[PDB]
């Protein structure tokens, strides 16, 4: 009864079959993750997550940013945020200049239609987020105490 | 039968003449010098036993000598320390008055007008103050006179020539074999039982008989020359039962389990005695009397002569799971066969368990008017935080000698250490992650801290007057401690430590104990500590774990444990050794403990020591500036370094004024470590040749050709004269400022 | 003092002196490496043999001296 | 690339082709030494730079030579 | 300070129950040494050690509990 | 008046050092003997011994006795 | 030729195993001989144990299937280990023994690379070689 | 730290940073172009003694220029 094993069937690649690295539950969930799960366009992957990064993005800003203790902290959080958007757009765009030739091939991730499609999708999806997470902490008081407004 | 007394009777004739040929030991070194490479290989590798012989019989017999000769020159130290005591000392005045006599047992002699340095210590007498805390160790024995140091020093000169003589016998007369040495389970028993258990029992028998009744006579105000002698509390059964009512029941309450009845000598107080600020001495002697009986019990487990006992192969190779393969297997001939191991093993307990020291005697003084000893306090717990990081260090280093020489792969297959080896690059990957986020998430703080502070923005920094980060799980341990007396601990009258909560225990308006307080500085310091912790495992740990191959070095281990590099190849595999990894692992616990002997510092001079007057208020050696400054680099600097290095650069013309020499001694010699440090072979090495034909113009080169050292040897210069500076800088502030002002 | 922070100033020019000019007369060779001017003026080593050459060339030699010159000047 | 030279001061110990750990150095058929053989370099592509042959070479002042040159995957011993 | 008792009666019938004990246990449960085939005297000596270690540790809680 | 002499001595110490370092270079790159045959650069070289062992003997001598006084007098 | 079908020595496997380069730019492969299965220590690290008979194995350096073929050499007495050199293309070049015979063994038909005509000391200085394409050697 | 630590253990350490990239899930999508080594020993040298040099010039500049103008300006 041995829980480590070779990974893939091959005992001399740089790496290890473990629970943590090989079980249905990490396959699972690393096949189901947006970067990883099949039939999507690689536009759709970036929506995703953009989405996700792009909204949890607002709340350090908000909450500890120099303008915290101000009326405006939401919205200079939200605006550092945006800012942040653009600066990581900015590193896939070079990512994608750089590391990728021209190819028909553009329904992979690694292919630069397939990376341009993806960084416009990150793009769009973290703008969205960011914008989400705005209105929601704007409209709702308990997420603009953190849950001090219980007390 | 298994277990038995095997000897070589006479295997090495005792003669000079291999003391007129240096380098005997080595094969190499036997044939003579032809280089001064050579004078240091032979000062560098002569105790380094197994590169000599492969026979494990003579290593072990050598160790065993040369462990005798070190416990003869430990008994020769403490004999000497008992003699200066005797003779050179302060101590009856230092008996009579504790609270105002500063203890001293070095005397100079007046030659060139360092007869200065014998300070005016009170007492009617001049010498050098020591902090040693022999004083305190001597008036806990109940030493009440010089005579009977005279007789320790005299007994302590006995017991070195004891174990000189037992050296040359044990080596040179009748050395033991190897299946003598290869009892593990014999050795654990007879050194738990005997060893620990014994000796914990009869210093419980000498704590009982000897120091409760003259420590209660000296705490009650009685003269040291009018308390009787310690044979008259051996038979004068009323003398001792006036004091302890007790011992008029005598030895039938031990032996018909009526133990309640000896609660007056054995207690379990806990706190400190408000009188001298140490721990109750009963509460010691239940202490190792409970010691003596569960080492003694321990000492019966292992597997002997006859049938009873464990066998610690089948308990290691019963221990194995589904994640671990074979587990535990082939661990017991590897610490068995290789000596290393074992030096590994015992450096890394020790030096932790000497850290331990430090802690609980900072926390719990166990001494009489040793807590009001503030220079006493510091010097034990630096100098013991200082030797603990180096045993740890050392059995890091000596892991890895392991590794190299001593380990075999076919013995080692699919178990623990193979499994750790074939997993190196997980461990060292997430250690090193993790020891990035430690330091951007602790030192981060400190340079944002000092931005802020910088930048005029005081409610942006983190301290306890802006954004909070309160240590809240060891204030709540503090809390759980503070609460533990009766309720979850319901028969000790007082807490383990008034650190952890409590009234403020003060000896001669002087604080013995106070609470401490945990808040912002103390939260960033610990995680402080502990980022250098993890980052001296990462790299001692990396050291070992690639100290035979890695996918840069593929036949590292044929290079051996130590040696410079590989060549300039590869882009350069300069310090791809283990001992290179050790050679960077020192810098690094000099780091760590450096930090964590300058918290101690500011935080007992900030909140604990002081010294309480009317009103019950406690006025602090440096005011309480620790919470406001030790938040900031710039407040380490200002209001620690700075301000506390006030009385060692004013200390000349005064008795302190060594101090100060030897300060600036450790600036020179640390700044002269740097030129090993930072410089090459090459460059010294042409630069001799000038010097060679400078001495050759003048027909006066020598026939030992002059070399430069070693690129392994200047690394080690440079970091013995690096950490002797600096432990020398750190030891002269210390010792000046806490002296001066405590 | 000024007698005597001018002789430590003599010194550390004095020394200055001797690494630079002892790294520029040595940089076409030594006894320990007779072939440096075939390495260039800028070169890690010659590698652990001969007894080890670390710091070697005359880069290496500018290299020390800095500390010095630091020195100097402070 | 390295470049690795051998000169005519070699007397054909085998030394340095022994002590090379990625097989650059191979001994070929010569007349002017003793042992009747000199060292040889075909295959410096191969070569990490180690200068563990220099450190082998038992002639005064070295016959064969180590001179680092452009740095190659294989010459700077990268298994990535 | 927890109660402890006189030696009586009671004291020594949980002393002999916990050498009994540890005389039957140490009987069926070590490996290396007609049902008392083989008993030793050390393997009395750790037998009896035991129950003298039981019945201190047995009289001791029972005294502070108040079974005595 | 105190950061002008500091800046200008500190480029003085950083030009010296330059000078000592691009002569080093010169020897390197591009020293001809045979261009100089019986040079006074030739004959630096032929006692650059005789220079590095009397600059050591110099540094020496002042390190020993200015530490010397300086240490005597702490 | 290399054959591909040749068993590998039974490995727990490791983390210090070849990385993407390995398939990306190039591999090595090293081939043994054992008399008996027996218990070797690989170059990246951990014990793995050779059948008897025939061993393959792949590697991310050259250098690390020399260092197994010196272990296997010193330690096993097994000098028929061969090394070769795969890429991703699926062309195999042999490596070592190049010639069959083992490169500090004169064999002949071996040509002298890098040989110099003259002592070491008599290489050209770079000043005549400056802004020039000559070498330094002559 | 680029004049006392040296090449050989920055180089295993980057050894060890190329595996953890490269097997771990989310961030092996994303590949360096230059394959990541230890700085080169005259580099390192060059590194140590810049840090040293700008560490020694701001540390006296700024030292001269506020304790001058706290005593005199
Ligand atoms: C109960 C018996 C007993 C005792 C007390 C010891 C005690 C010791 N052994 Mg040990 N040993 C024993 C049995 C015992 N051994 C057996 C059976 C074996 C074989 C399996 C070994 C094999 C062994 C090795 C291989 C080594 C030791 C070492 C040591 C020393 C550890 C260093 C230390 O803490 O010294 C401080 C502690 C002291 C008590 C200092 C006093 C030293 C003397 C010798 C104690 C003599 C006590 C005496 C028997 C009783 C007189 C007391 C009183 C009645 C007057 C220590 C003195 C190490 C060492 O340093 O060797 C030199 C070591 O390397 N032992
Ligand atoms: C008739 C049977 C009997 C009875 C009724 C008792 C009853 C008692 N015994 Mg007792 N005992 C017995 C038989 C018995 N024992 C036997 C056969 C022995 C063997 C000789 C002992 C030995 C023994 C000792 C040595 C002690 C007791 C104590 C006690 C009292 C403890 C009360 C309590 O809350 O514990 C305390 C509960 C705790 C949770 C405290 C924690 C204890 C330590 C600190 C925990 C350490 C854990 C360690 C770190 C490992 C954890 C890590 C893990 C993951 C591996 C209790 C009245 C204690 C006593 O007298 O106190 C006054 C005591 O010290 N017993
Ligand atoms: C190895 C350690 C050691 C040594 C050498 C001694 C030595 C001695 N103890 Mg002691 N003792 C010790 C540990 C030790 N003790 C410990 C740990 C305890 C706590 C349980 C005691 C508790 C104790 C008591 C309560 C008494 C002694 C007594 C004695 C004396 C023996 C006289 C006698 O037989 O009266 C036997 C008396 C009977 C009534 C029977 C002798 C000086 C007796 C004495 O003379 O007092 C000074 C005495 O009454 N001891
Ligand atoms: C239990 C303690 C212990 C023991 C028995 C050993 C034993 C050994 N070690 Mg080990 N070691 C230890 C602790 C220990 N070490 C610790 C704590 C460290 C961390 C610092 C090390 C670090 C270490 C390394 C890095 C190496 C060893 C090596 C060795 C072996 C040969 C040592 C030798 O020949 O030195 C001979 C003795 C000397 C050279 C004397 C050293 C003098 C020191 C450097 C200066 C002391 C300064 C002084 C205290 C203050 C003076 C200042 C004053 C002038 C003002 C030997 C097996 C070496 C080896 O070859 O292992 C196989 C090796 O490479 N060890
Ligand atoms: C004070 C000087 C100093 C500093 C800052 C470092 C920093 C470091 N050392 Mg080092 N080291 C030093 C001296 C120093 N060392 C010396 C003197 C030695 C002598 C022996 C060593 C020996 C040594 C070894 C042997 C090892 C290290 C390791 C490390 C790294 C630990 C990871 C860490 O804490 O990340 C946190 C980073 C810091 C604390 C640096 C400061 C950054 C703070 C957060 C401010 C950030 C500002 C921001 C980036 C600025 C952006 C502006 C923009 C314009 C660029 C880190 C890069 C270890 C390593 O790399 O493993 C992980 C390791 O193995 N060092
Ligand atoms: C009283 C305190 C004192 C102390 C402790 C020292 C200590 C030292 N001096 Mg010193 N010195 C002192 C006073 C002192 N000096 C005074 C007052 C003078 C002025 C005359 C000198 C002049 C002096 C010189 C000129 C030299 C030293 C050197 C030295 C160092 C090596 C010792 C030595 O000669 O090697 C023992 C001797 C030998 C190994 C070989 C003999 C070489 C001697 C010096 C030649 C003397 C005869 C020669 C013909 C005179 C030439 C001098 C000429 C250049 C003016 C040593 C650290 C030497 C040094 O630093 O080396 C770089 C050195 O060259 N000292
Ligand atoms: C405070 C630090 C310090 C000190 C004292 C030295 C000292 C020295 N360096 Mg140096 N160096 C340093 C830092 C230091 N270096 C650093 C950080 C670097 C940058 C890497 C260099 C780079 C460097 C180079 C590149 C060169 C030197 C040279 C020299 C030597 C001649 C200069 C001199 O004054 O001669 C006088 C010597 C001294 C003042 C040294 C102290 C002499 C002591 C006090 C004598 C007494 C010893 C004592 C009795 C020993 C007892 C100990 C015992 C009990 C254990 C001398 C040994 C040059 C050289 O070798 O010239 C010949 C040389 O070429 N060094
Ligand atoms: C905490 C770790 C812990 O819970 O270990 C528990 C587990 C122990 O596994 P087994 O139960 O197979 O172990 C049996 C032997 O290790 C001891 O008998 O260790 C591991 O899974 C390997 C270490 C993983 C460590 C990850 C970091
Ligand atoms: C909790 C749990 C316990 C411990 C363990 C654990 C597993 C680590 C942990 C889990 C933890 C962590 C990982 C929690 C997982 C967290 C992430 C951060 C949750 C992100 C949710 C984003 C949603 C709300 C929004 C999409 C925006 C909507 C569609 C848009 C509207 C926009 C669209 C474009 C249309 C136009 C209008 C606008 C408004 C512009
Ligand atoms: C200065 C220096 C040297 C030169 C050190 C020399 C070679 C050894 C000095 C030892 C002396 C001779 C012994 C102690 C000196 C005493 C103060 C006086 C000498 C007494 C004589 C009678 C022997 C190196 O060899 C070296 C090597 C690698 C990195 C850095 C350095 C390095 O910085
Ligand atoms: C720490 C250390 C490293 C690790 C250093 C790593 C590889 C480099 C980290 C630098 C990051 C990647 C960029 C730093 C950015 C600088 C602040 C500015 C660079 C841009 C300007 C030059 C324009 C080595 O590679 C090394 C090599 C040889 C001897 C000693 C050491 C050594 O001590
Ligand atoms: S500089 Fe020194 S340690 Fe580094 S590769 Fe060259 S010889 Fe080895
Ligand atoms: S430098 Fe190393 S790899 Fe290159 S030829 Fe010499 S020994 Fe072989
Ligand atoms: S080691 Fe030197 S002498 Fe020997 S064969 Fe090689 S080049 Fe020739």
């Amino acid at each position: 009864s041995q829980f480590i094993k070779p990974y893939n069937d091959d005992p001399f690649v740089g790496n290890l079959a473990t629970p943590v690295s090989t079980s249905s539950f990490t396959k699972s969930l690393l096949s189901n993750l947006p970067a990883y799960r099949a039939g999507l366009s690689p536009l759709l992957r970036g929506v995703e997550i953009g989405l996700t990064h792009g909204y949890f993005l607002v709340g350090p800003f908000y909450k500890l940013g120099p303008l915290r203790n101000s009326d405006v902290a939401l919205l200079s959080g939200f605006f550092s945020a945006l800012g942040l958007i653009i600066i990581l757009v900015a590193c896939l765009t070079i990512y994608g200049v750089v590391s990728f030739e021209e190819t028909e091939a553009k329904d992979q991730l690694q292919t630069a239609k397939g990376w341009r499609q993806f960084t416009s999708g990150w793009l769009v999806g973290s703008v969205g987020g960011a914008s989400f997470a705005y209105i929601l902490i704007s409209n709702i008081p308990f997420l603009q105490t953190a849950g001090m407004s219980m007390l | 039968k298994k277990v038995s007394i095997t000897v070589d009777r006479d295997p090495v004739a005792t003669s000079f003449e291999k003391w007129a040929q240096p380098g005997h030991f080595s094969r190499t070194l036997a044939k003579g010098p032809k280089t001064t490479t050579w004078i240091w290989n032979l000062h560098a590798d002569v105790h380094d036993f197994d590169s000599h012989t492969n026979s494990l019989e003579d290593i072990s017999r050598k160790i065993f000598s040369a462990h005798f000769g070190q416990l003869s020159i430990i008994f020769l130290w403490l004999s000497g320390m008992y003699f200066h005591g005797a003779r050179f000392s302060n101590y009856s005045a230092w008996l009579s008055n504790p609270t105002a006599v500063k203890p001293s047992a070095q005397v100079v002699w007046p030659i060139v007008g360092q007869e200065i340095l014998n300070g005016d210590v009170g007492g009617g007498f001049q010498g050098v103050q020591v902090t040693s805390g022999f004083f305190q160790i001597w008036r806990a024995s109940g030493i009440t006179s010089e005579v009977e140091l005279y007789w320790c020093a005299l007994a302590g000169l006995l017991m070195s020539g004891l174990m000189i003589f037992a050296g040359w016998f044990h080596y040179h007369k009748a050395a033991p074999k190897l299946e003598w040495f290869q009892n593990a389970e014999s050795m654990l028993n007879h050194h738990l039982s005997g060893l620990l258990g014994l000796g914990c029992l009869s210093w419980a028998g000498h704590q009982i008989h000897i120091s409760l009744p003259v420590n209660k006579l000296l705490d009650a105000g009685v003269a040291p020359q009018e308390i009787p002698l310690p044979h008259e509390f051996l038979v004068n059964r009323d003398l001792m039962a006036q004091l302890y009512p007790s011992f008029s029941k005598g030895l039938v309450p031990f032996f018909t389990l009526n133990w309640s009845e000896y609660s007056d000598f054995l207690t379990f107080k806990g706190g400190l005695n408000p009188v001298t600020g140490g721990l109750w001495l009963s509460d010691t002697a239940h202490h190792h009397l409970a010691l003596a009986v569960l080492f003694i019990v321990a000492g019966h487990m292992y597997r002997t002569n006859w049938g009873i006992g464990h066998s610690m192969k089948e308990i290691l190779e019963a221990h194995k799971g589904p994640f671990t393969g074979e587990g535990h297997k082939g661990l017991y001939e590897i610490l068995t066969t290789s000596w290393h191991a074992q030096l590994a093993i015992n450096l890394a307990m020790m030096g932790s368990v000497s850290i331990i020291v430090a802690h609980h005697m900072y926390a719990m003084p166990p001494y009489p008017y040793i807590a009001t000893d503030y220079p006493t306090q510091l010097s034990i717990f630096t100098h013991h935080m200082w030797i603990g990081g180096f045993c740890v260090v050392g059995g890091a280093a000596h892991a890895g000698i392991f590794m190299v020489r001593d380990y075999n792969p076919a013995q080692n297959y699919n178990n623990l250490l193979d499994r750790v080896i074939r997993h190196r690059d997980a461990i060292i990957s997430h250690l090193n992650w993790i020891c990035i986020f430690l330091g951007f998430h602790s030192f981060g703080l400190y340079i944002h801290n000092d931005t802020m502070r910088a930048l005029g923005r005081t409610q942006d920094m983190f301290s306890d007057t802006a954004i909070q980060l309160k240590p809240v799980f060891a204030q709540w341990v503090q809390s759980i401690h503070t609460l533990a007396p009766g309720n979850t601990t319901p028969n000790a009258l007082a807490t383990a430590s008034y650190a952890f909560g409590g009234d403020v225990v003060a000896v001669g308006n002087k604080v013995a104990m106070m609470p401490i307080s945990l808040g912002t500085a103390d939260f960033m310091v610990h995680h402080i500590h502990a980022f250098t912790i993890h980052v001296t495992v990462l790299i001692l740990l990396k050291g070992v774990l690639f100290s035979r191959n890695s996918r840069l070095i593929p036949d590292k281990a044929n290079l051996g444990f130590r040696f410079p590099c590989d060549g300039p190849g590869r882009g350069g595999t300069c310090q791809s050794s283990a001992w290179d990894s050790v050679f960077l692992g020192l810098f690094w616990m000099y780091n760590c403990i450096s930090v964590v002997i300058f918290h101690f510092s500011w935080k007992m001079q900030s909140d604990v020591w002081g010294t309480v007057q009317a009103d019950g208020t406690v006025t602090h050696i440096t005011g309480g500036n620790f919470a406001q400054s030790a938040i900031t680099i710039n407040g380490w600097l200002r209001d620690f370094l700075w301000a506390q290095a006030s009385q060692v650069i004013q200390s000349y013309g005064s008795a302190l004024s060594a101090y100060g020499l030897i300060f600036l001694g450790a600036h020179f010699i640390w700044a002269f470590s740097l030129m090993f440090l930072f410089s090459g072979r090459g460059y010294w090495q042409e630069l001799i040749e000038s010097i060679v034909w400078a001495h050759n113009k003048l027909n006066v080169a020598p026939a030992i050709q002059p070399r430069a050292l070693s690129i392994t040897q200047g690394r080690a210069v440079g970091l013995a004269h690096y950490l002797l500076g600096g432990i020398g800088t750190t030891w002269a502030f210390f010792l000046a400022r806490i002296i001066s002002v405590g | 003092g000024d007698f005597l922070i001018h002789h430590a100033i003599a010194l550390a020019l004095h020394t200055t002196t001797l690494i630079l000019v002892k790294g520029a007369l040595d940089a076409r060779g030594s006894k320990l490496m007779p072939d440096k001017k075939d390495f260039g003026y800028s070169f890690p080593c010659d590698g652990p043999g001969r007894g080890g050459t670390c710091d070697i060339s005359a880069w290496d030699a500018f290299y020390l001296s800095m500390f010095w010159m630091l020195n100097t000047i402070g | 690339s390295h470049s690795v030279k051998v000169y005519d001061t070699c007397i054909g110990c085998t030394q340095c082709v022994r002590a090379c750990p990625c097989d650059v150095l191979e001994m070929v058929s010569w007349d002017g030494c003793k042992a009747g053989q000199i060292a040889s370099a075909p295959r410096t592509e191969d070569c990490i730079g180690c200068k563990r042959c220099e450190t082998a070479c038992p002639t005064d002042f070295l016959s064969v030579r180590v001179y680092l040159g452009g740095e190659t995957t294989r010459s700077m011993g990268l298994a990535y | 300070v927890p109660q402890t008792v006189a030696w009586s009666a009671k004291t020594g019938a949980v002393m002999v129950l916990s050498n009994i004990l540890c005389i039957v246990a140490g009987r069926y449960v070590i490996q290396v040494k007609g049902s008392f085939a083989g008993f030793g005297l050390p393997e009395l000596l750790a037998s009896t050690s035991l129950g003298h270690i039981v019945g201190s540790g047995a009289i001791l809680g029972l005294s502070y509990v108040g079974v005595l | 008046q105190s950061a002008l002499y500091t800046h200008h001595q500190y480029i003085a110490g950083f030009l010296m050092v330059g000078a000592f370092a691009h002569g080093a270079i010169f020897f390197v790159r591009d020293y001809d003997p045979e261009q100089n045959k019986n040079n006074v650069l030739a004959r630096i070289l032929d006692h650059k011994e005789a220079i590095i062992s009397h600059l050591s003997w110099v540094s020496l001598f002042l390190g020993f006795h200015t530490l010397g006084i300086y240490v005597h007098n702490d | 030729t290399l054959n591909l079908q040749i068993p590998s020595p039974t490995f727990e496997g490791s983390t210090g195993g070849w990385l993407r380069a390995a398939e990306v730019e190039e591999k090595y492969a090293i081939t043994w001989t054992s008399p008996k299965e027996q218990v070797f220590e690989m170059p990246t690290g951990g014990a793995a144990i050779m059948r008897q008979g025939e061993n393959l194995l792949y590697l991310a350096r050259k250098e690390q299937c020399l260092a197994l073929a010196t272990q296997v050499k010193n330690s096993f007495k097994i000098t028929d280990y061969k090394v070769y050199r795969i890429f991703p293309s699926g062309e195999v070049q042999y490596l070592h023994p190049k010639d069959g015979v083992f490169p500090e063994k004169v064999n002949a038909g071996r040509v002298g690379v890098g040989n110099v005509s003259h002592s070491i000391g008599k290489n050209l200085n770079p000043a005549q070689i400056k802004f020039t394409s000559k070498s330094f050697n002559g | 730290m680029f004049l006392i630590s040296w090449r050989g253990y920055w180089q295993e350490l980057i050894e060890t940073l190329v595996w953890a990239h490269e097997r771990t899930p989310l961030a092996n999508l994303v590949r360096w172009k230059d394959k990541p080594v230890a700085l080169s020993i005259v580099q390192a040298r060059l590194v140590g003694l810049i840090h040293f040099t700008a560490g020694y010039i701001f540390t006296y500049a700024a030292f001269v220029i506020a304790s001058t103008t706290g005593k005199f300006g």
